[PDB]
RNA sequence: GGGGCGGUCGCCUCCUAAAAGGUAACGGAGGCGCCCAAAGGUUCCCUCAGAAUGGUUGGAAAUCAUUCGCAGAGUGUAAAGGCACAAGGGAGCUUGACUGCGAGACCUACAAGUCGAGCAGGGACGAAAGUCGGGCUUAGUGAUCCGGUGGUUCCGCAUGGA
RNA sequence: GCCGAGGUGGUGGAAUUGGUAGACACGCUACCUUGAGGUGGUAGUUUACGGGUUCAAGUCCCGUCCUCGGUACCA
């Protein structure tokens, strides 16, 4: 009630308290956007294991 | 890795069988119906 | 002078397994007796001859043994009665 | 045909923006088209617009 | 429906008296149409198979097969399996419907279109269309297009020599 | 070009797969089935002698049917097979479905012979 | 081919090996101490590699059709033998990767090892015929003693138990 | 020739498969400060090679090249 103005072109990345926003039963392969080759490794799987 | 598997019965509880399986390709407790010579019939067995 | 070089690397060998004919042509042969120990099927089973799990050719019945041929270039064991 | 796998096929009344209609059988029941064959200018011999437009500059001496 | 009647009535007497066959059964017929897809990013893009399992079901409602690689290739980082490419085979009524889609409706939308090649016959009587933009016939919907992956169409006649398949496919309506 | 092999070439191959495991022995003759478009045919063959013992076809101007290619034609020719197999008393027989399924006219033949009294 | 060093010690395949089988050397080559719940069983299906052409990004070579290809491929794995009636490929259904055995054979000093029709009990697949006691055959393993676990109309130091 | 050891930036050199033209200390380059140098401050450059395994390779594996050393002909 009132006014909440926010930047229209800002990319707000949100973190929740509650863990209820997962596309459940999916693999993290299908979940994480891994485009070609090192996008699994150099982007993603290193980021997981590391 | 590959593990030695006993397959105990359910109608009799008797062991009666051994074969091998993976802990990775078969991580769950495996079950088959084999022949129980105490029960003298085909019976569902169970890894123990 | 004795200058040292060693390491043959080729000592070992497997034990000789006795493949080949165990019974002959025109031989009287009882049931269950091994007619031919082989690997693969160098010779096929014919009449009254079974191929085993280690593809040995054994006789199913009593009778004489014949090594005929399977036509083109191929052989065969068959046991006939009397 | 396997049931439950393939999408449907009805008699497509393919239109065109030049008004020419044609009949096929497709996924879409009706298809709107912007350029058909008889609408496309390459099929209609030497076209009006692009052949009248595609004249290279006649070395503009005029003045 | 309409291309069958066109084929029979107009083409079969005209082609029969153009090539002077010794029987009605020697007249060539388009037997099948094979749509190759050739998506080789299944290795590198694990989701990508659904692309053209999505698209080629919409291109022709016969679902294509998720086909597998039959031989391991080390330069492509690929073992036997890891499925590569989709494949439609086509015979029945939808296929004359599909050439009706190609000839009269689609081939205007090739954005650089000219005479598609005379020299695309194998020497036996069969033809392939090599497509570079996957949206040609209006179902493809730019909205639903991100990956531009084109298509190979294999139009397979029953022609014994080659130039009578040429004179078949010119008369059906393929321009050259 | 595109060329296809015949029904008969693949049929003889798919029959020759069948022939490795059953033959027309003594007191189990081989009951063979041929499946023309306009008729259907069935023989009862000794493979030791190379002789067919009994036979029945829908190409019989006696006891004819209208459709001759129907599954009912196959049922009638199967009971004729078993009837000629009853007149010359073999009483026990082995069914050669010849490179086909066990589905339609062949299954109609086989069910008719099992009903009429050939013990497959 | 003195002893030490190096190397080896058991099992499988080829050559040596001399057209049965066998056969040695610190002769020539290689492998093994596993894998597979399908890579087993059965039923039903069916055929490979390459080449020549037509084909975006696709390249010398992915996938596609298209002819020619009774064999280079494939066969979990060395190598031999073998295989397109598949033993090579698919899909369904499955657990015979069963229990008690086993006439008779091969092998062998022994200990062992291998093959086994068939019988009975219970099943799997199949309409049936039938096939199935693991994989395509041969490697993938070790005695006894001593302990553990499970089960048993066995014994149990007088008797009942322990 | 045989055996054993190491082959990274201009340098010396760490890195148990997980992000390095380089992460660490020097050089080097551009600027600043100073009259001009030095010090000091700010920013900046494919792992000997070729072919795999892997979602990922300096690393795991197969081969080639170089250098240190031991082990030889000869002086």
């Amino acid at each position: 009630e009132g006014s909440v103005w926010v930047s229209p072109s800002a990319n707000i990345g949100y973190l929740t308290q509650e863990v209820f926003d997962l596309p459940l039963e999916q693999t993290p392969e299908e979940l994480f956007e891994n485009e070609t080759f090192k996008a699994r490794g150099h982007v993603q799987n290193l980021m997981r294991h590391l | 890795m590959r593990v030695n598997i006993t397959l105990a019965c359910t109608e009799c509880g008797e062991r009666n069988y051994i074969s091998k399986k993976n802990k990775r390709n078969n991580p769950d407790r495996v079950e088959f119906k084999k022949y129980c010579p105490r029960d003298k019939k085909s019976t569902l067995h169970r890894e123990t | 002078s004795k200058k040292g070089v060693g390491s043959t690397k080729n000592g070992r060998d497997s034990e000789a397994k006795r493949l080949g004919a165990k019974r002959a042509d025109g031989q009287f042969v009882t049931g269950g007796s091994i007619l031919y120990r082989q690997r693969g099927t160098k010779i096929y089973p014919g009449e009254n001859v079974g191929r085993g799990g280690d593809d040995t050719l054994f006789a199913k019945i009593d009778g004489t043994v014949k090594f005929e041929r399977f036509g083109r270039d191929r052989k065969k064991v068959s046991v006939y009665p009397v | 045909m396997k049931a439950g796998i393939h999408p449907n096929f009805k008699k497509a009344t393919v239109k065109c923006a030049c008004g020419n209609e044609f009949e096929t059988g497709s996924v879409k029941e009706e298809v709107r088209v912007e350029i058909c064959s008889e609408c496309h200018p390459f099929y209609t011999g030497r076209q009006k617009f692009a052949s009248a437009d595609g004249r290279v500059d006649r070395f503009n001496k005029k003045y | 429906n309409r291309l069958k009647e066109k084929y029979n009535k107009e083409i079969a007497p005209a082609l029969m008296t153009k090539f002077n066959y010794d029987s009605v059964m020697q007249v060539p017929k388009i037997e099948k149409i094979v749509i190759n897809m050739g998506v080789g990013d299944a290795v590198q893009n694990a989701k990508a198979i659904d692309s053209a399992v999505e698209e080629l079901t919409f291109i022709a409602g016969q679902k294509p097969v998720v086909t597998r690689a039959k031989k391991s290739i080390a330069g492509f980082r690929l073992r036997e399996g890891m499925p590569i490419g989709a494949k439609v085979t086509l015979r029945g009524e939808r296929m004359y419907d599909f050439l009706d889609k190609l000839i009269s409706v689609s081939l205007p939308r090739v954005r650089d279109f000219r005479g598609v090649s005379k020299k695309s016959f194998d020497g036996r009587g069969n033809y392939t269309l090599g497509i570079k933009e996957q949206l040609i016939f209006p179902e493809i919907d730019y909205d639903k297009v991100t990956k531009v992956r084109g298509m190979d169409i294999v139009i397979v006649t029953t022609a014994n020599t080659d130039e009578e398949a040429r004179e078949l496919l010119t008369q059906v309506g393929m321009p050259f | 070009m595109i060329t296809k092999t015949s029904k008969n070439a693949a049929r003889l191959k798919r029959h020759a797969r069948v022939r490795a495991k059953l033959s027309g022995t003594a007191e189990r003759p081989r009951l063979n089935v041929f499946r023309s478009n306009k008729h259907i045919y069935a023989q009862i063959i000794d493979d030791v002698n190379g002789v067919t013992l009994a036979s029945a076809s829908t190409l019989d101007k006696d006891l004819n049917v209208e459709s001759t290619g129907d599954t009912s034609a196959a049922t009638k020719v199967g009971e004729l097979v078993a009837k000629r197999a009853a007149e010359k008393g073999i009483s026990d027989v082995v069914f050669d479905r010849g490179g086909y399924l066990y589905h339609g006219r062949v299954k109609a033949l086989a069910d008719a012979a099992r009903e009429a009294g050939l013990k497959f």
